[PDB]
RNA sequence: UGAGAGUUUGAUCCUGGCUCAGGACGAACGCUGGCGGCGUGCCUAAUACAUGCAAGUCGAACGCUUCUUUCCUUGGAAAGAGGAGUGGCGGACGGGUGAGUAACACGUGGGUAACCUACCCAUCAGAGGGGGAUAACACUUGGAAACAGGUGCUAAUACCGCAUAACAGUUUAUGCCGCAUGGCAUAAGAGUGAAAGGCGCUUUCGGGUGUCGCUGAUGGAUGGACCCGCGGUGCAUUAGCUAGUUGGUGAGGUAACGGCUCACCAAGGCCACGAUGCAUAGCCGACCUGAGAGGGUGAUCGGCCACACUGGGACUGAGACACGGCCCAGACUCCUACGGGAGGCAGCAGUAGGGAAUCUUCGGCAAUGGACGAAAGUCUGACCGAGCAACGCCGCGUGAGUG
RNA sequence: AACCAGAAAGCCACGGCUAACUACGUGCCAGCAGCCGCGGUAAUACGUAGGUGGCAAGCGUUGUCCGGAUUUAUUGGGCGUAAAGCGAGCGCAGGCGGUUUCUUAAGUCUGAUGUGAAAGCCCCCGGCUCAACCGGGGAGGGUCAUUGGAAACUGGGAGAC
């Protein structure tokens, strides 16, 4: 059940967060298996800086993001474009 | 064969046991302090079918999956035997 | 302290109760069958293949997971002759 | 990228010890004590623990008890109301602690033609239909209670058979890797399977459909399990150790190979390249130091292993031999009308005790992250923050030109 | 944003090593000290005085680990007299070996590929008004693992002097 979210990364007051797939049994801040982009909570807009050959290639392997990682990457269409093109077949 | 084994050679010591031989590999280490060549050996302990090999047999076996209570290689080749 | 595990408890006695039933039913299927193989007596066949049929009938319904409910019908295959 | 001073003598050169100048601390102890920005805080007794909070949630498989409403004013469609369940999923995650462990426990490098895996994308037939028996509730029995019995009702995705899948596995047939055993594709020989099922739309016929399931079995993703090469400790004033031990045959058993376990046969196996024995210790990323080779340590943060008062044993469950779950034995502690009962701070605060020495019996899911749920919500001492302490780093201060 | 330098500085030593002083009452007693050593009218080692002398809310003391220590010396030590060649021989195991032809390639070096988690110590660049926080890169984590080559040297086999 691998799960795409975030990890809290902040100071004492200013957090950062990586946008990252770790299985949902991992803690917070424990391992994952990639980090696949980035968020600043601060300073918006602040970019989803991407290979985007990752997510692309990574919802279609089966995963789920949850509220916040699929709200912000729903601003680049990325499985609307996929299972658009399921019709591929 | 998508994925290779590792295969081992060495001489046989002794197989007084029924469908069983000991292979020794050989080589040579450094001392993690000093330098010389010092030189050591393991007795493996490999599975073979029907007493092909005698003592002091150069042969070579291969990693095969858990065969018995730890012999746990398979002969593969009498090369060179003397008396 | 007890919180909400206590309805676990009758649960699984109560899982208990009718998987040992199963089973033991299973087991006593298996042991009317061989001993019957071992008889050879009138009837070595007939009541030999109701036997096997039911054992099987008993078996897949059961349970191990799955796996060696195939190593039972490998086992029992090679028990005809 | 490598700095040397003091002290043996009446004075000298050698050799040789002792000591100092440099850093570092989960430190402590005396003196001092302005503010803020980040951190850190039982290293001793894994000693005994009062008190309060650490894990629940569910209508769309399901059914039955309890409120207010215009409820044909006697009951009334209908909306939110529901105690335990045929009843699902969670409680095997998340947090703690380092007592054990000198071995495949760890770290690297590899294997699985010997393996299992609760959601998603689907995948060959699908997606059979039919049937039949029971708790809560009501009455009663013993006791103040923890609670333990009878008689009567009901619900289904519990129960039942029944033909519908052999692609399970075997034989045979037909093409290659080998690693011997064997396995990888197509068709046949003999045996076998189930959840017969929900909220809504249209409802012309009296059923088409959107959101939901179960397989005869497959694939990916994820997690787990087995097995090998090499590496990291002191003692010879510790030199022999081994009898399911080492091999074969057959059977059982397991998620699978295997003395893992049995029955039989032969006496094998390990050791100076340090086995066996005694003692100490969790391992690693890393941290301090040094020119470097090295030496020392494994507390903050991340990964793995192991433990739940002490020791055994299984069950449910895909997953535990289960932190909090069950059963049994042992030590301790508590309540009572004395007949009987109850529990484990190595969760967060806190208590005695030890010690030279280490904090508040606070707020809230606003945020990130779980668990349940068509969805609002609900739980959270995870976490986010406020306390306390010069314990460490600091950004600084108590103006600049002046008389 | 209206007004102030007011509200707002600390601590141990001075005989040599040890940069960092002079003088006064104390009198082998009371005392000091890391080592060397000081005390009987001098303590330039108790108190006083101004000084002197040190980092930037600190400063001394105790305890523990590395350096200096070439004082376990592989890099990097020695044995006539200073510690240190057994009283002497015979020899199992072990260590190390004359010249040369061919040959294997264990050790040897090298090309390519895979990995050496995240965070750290580094370096470059941004923001945090400078400590701390994050971002992308690289040696950094092997005596690693697989695949291809050399036979100069030592192992190994066949011979030769």
């Amino acid at each position: 059940a691998v799960k795409i979210r975030l990890k809290r990364m902040g100071s004492k007051k200013s957090p950062f967060y990586r946008i990252v797939v770790a299985d949902s049994r991992s803690p917070r801040d424990g391992r994952f298996i990639e980090t696949v982009g980035t968020y600043n909570p601060l300073k918006d807009p602040a970019e989803v800086v991407l290979k985007e050959d990752l997510v692309l290639d990574w919802l279609s392997k089966g995963a789920q993001p949850s509220d916040t990682v699929r709200n912000i990457l729903s601003k680049e269409g990325v499985m609307k474009k996929h299972h658009e093109a399921k019709n591929v077949k | 064969e998508r994925n290779q084994r590792k295969v081992y050679q060495g001489r046989v010591v002794s197989d007084k046991m029924d469908k069983t031989i000991t292979v020794v590999v050989e080589t040579k280490k450094n001392h993690p302090i000093y330098g010389k060549r010092m030189k050591y050996s393991k007795k493996y302990k490999a599975h073979d079918e029907n007493n092909t090999a005698k003592v002091g047999d150069i042969v070579k076996i291969m990693e095969t999956r858990p065969l018995s209570a730890t012999k746990r290689f398979r002969l593969l080749e009498v090369v060179e035997e003397a008396v | 302290n007890i919180e909400s595990a206590i309805k676990r408890v009758r649960t699984s006695a109560n899982a208990n109760a009718k998987n040992s039933s199963q089973t033991n039913a299973m087991r006593t299927a298996i042991k009317k069958f061989e001993e019957a193989v071992a008889a050879g007596a009138d009837n070595v066949d007939a009541l030999y293949n109701e036997a096997v049929k039911a054992v099987d009938m008993a078996a897949t319904k059961g349970l191990i997971h799955k796996n060696k409910a195939n190593r039972d019908k490998i086992r029992l295959s090679k028990l005809a002759k």
